[PDB]
């Protein structure tokens, strides 16, 4: 089975599940590291999307009278 | 009317200016009982002016 995520951004899943994997068995420093990296990987994606959204310099709002 | 959201209002200074001038032009020329009154420089031909 598959999902786009792995085509594009698997390391994410890897780290984030290592998180719960390093919680099953108590190695918490690794936890912190996994988690920080997951989040820092992630926010990249949303920022990618934000910089993709509203491209082309639109005006703040075309004020329509009508 | 470039855009619907541009509030395509229009001023009518031209219309007001023409009407203001006309309010006086007719009030001077086409306001009297007659329009013109011919007058001569002598009387013996003033029988033609009237």
């Amino acid at each position: 089975d598959t999902s786009t995520i792995l085509t594009i951004a698997p390391e994410l899943l890897l780290y984030f599940t290592l998180r719960h994997a390093c919680l099953f068995v108590q190695d918490d420093n690794g936890v912190q590291k996994w988690s920080a990296l997951g989040k820092a990987i992630l926010d990249e994606m949303v920022e990618q999307n934000k910089k993709q959204e509203y491209s082309g310099s639109p005006i703040a709002i075309p004020n329509n009278m009508t | 009317p470039v855009t619907a959201g541009s509030s395509s209002w229009v001023d009518r200074t031209v219309w007001e200016s023409v009407n203001g001038t006309l309010q006086d032009i007719i009030n001077v020329f086409c306001s009297g009982d007659e329009a013109v009154t011919f007058v001569a420089d002598n009387q013996q031909d003033s029988d033609a002016a009237d």
